[PDB]
């Protein structure tokens, strides 16, 4: 039972890692669009800092 | 602030500065100034008359 528990825990945490790796890319694309919108002059630094955080 | 917000604020400020000049024109019209320099005749209207 301990071996099966640890194997299922690893199987779950790898999927968690992949899904967080997708969420990070989504946040990175949103930051790139906010940086473009700030470099053209439509957004301010207050939105750029939130997209950075 | 962004540059577009400053452009909007500058546009609104300049529109108000033109509206107050539009008011100053009509305020300058109530003191009817002589358009040219010359000899003035007699006044066809007196004090208390309504003009249009």
């Amino acid at each position: 039972a301990s071996v099966a528990t640890a194997y299922l825990t690893l199987k779950a945490d790898q999927a968690q890692l992949q899904l967080t790796k997708d969420t990070l890319g989504t946040y990175q694309k949103s930051f790139d669009l906010t940086q473009r919108s700030y470099d053209v002059g439509v957004a301010s630094a207050l939105d750029l800092r939130q997209a950075q955080t | 602030v962004s540059k577009q917000q400053y452009a909007d604020a500058n546009a609104a400020y300049l529109q108000s500065k033109a509206a107050v000049e539009q008011a100053r024109i009509n305020l300058r019209y109530t003191k009817v100034l002589s358009p040219i320099s010359g000899r003035i005749g007699r006044s066809a209207v007196t004090e208390g008359a309504l003009v249009t």
